[PDB]
């Protein structure tokens, strides 16, 4: 298996998979950031309510 | 949930504590006023006894 066409096709498939993974991980990073912000806001509200 | 329930419980407990403290202070003031009225009646009885001694 030594040819340039197979390498080009595999590179195209790898680029498509990389784009899909980039979208998938862009979703989870935003989800984690939203969860952390919500937790921080809830803790601040609890402290303010206690005071 | 602790923030929300803490705000709600702070409001409810402030209202209930104010009402209960007002009621307890009113009862204690009524008891103290009854005791003071009894003391004043005892002083008036002592004054009447002094008037009887003067008579």
């Amino acid at each position: 298996g030594i040819n340039p066409t197979l390498f080009i096709a595999q590179l195209i498939n790898f680029l498509l998979l990389i784009f899909i993974l980039r979208a998938l991980l862009y979703r989870p990073v935003m989800n984690l950031l939203n969860e952390r912000t919500r937790r921080i806001e809830e803790s601040v509200r609890d402290a303010e309510k206690v005071r | 949930e602790q923030l929300a329930n803490a705000r709600r419980d702070y409001e409810a407990e402030i209202a209930r504590a104010r009402q209960e403290a007002a009621k307890i202070v009113a009862q204690a003031q009524e008891r103290a006023k009854q005791q003071e009225a009894e003391i004043i009646a005892q002083a008036r009885r002592e004054a009447e006894r002094l008037k009887e001694e003067a008579r």
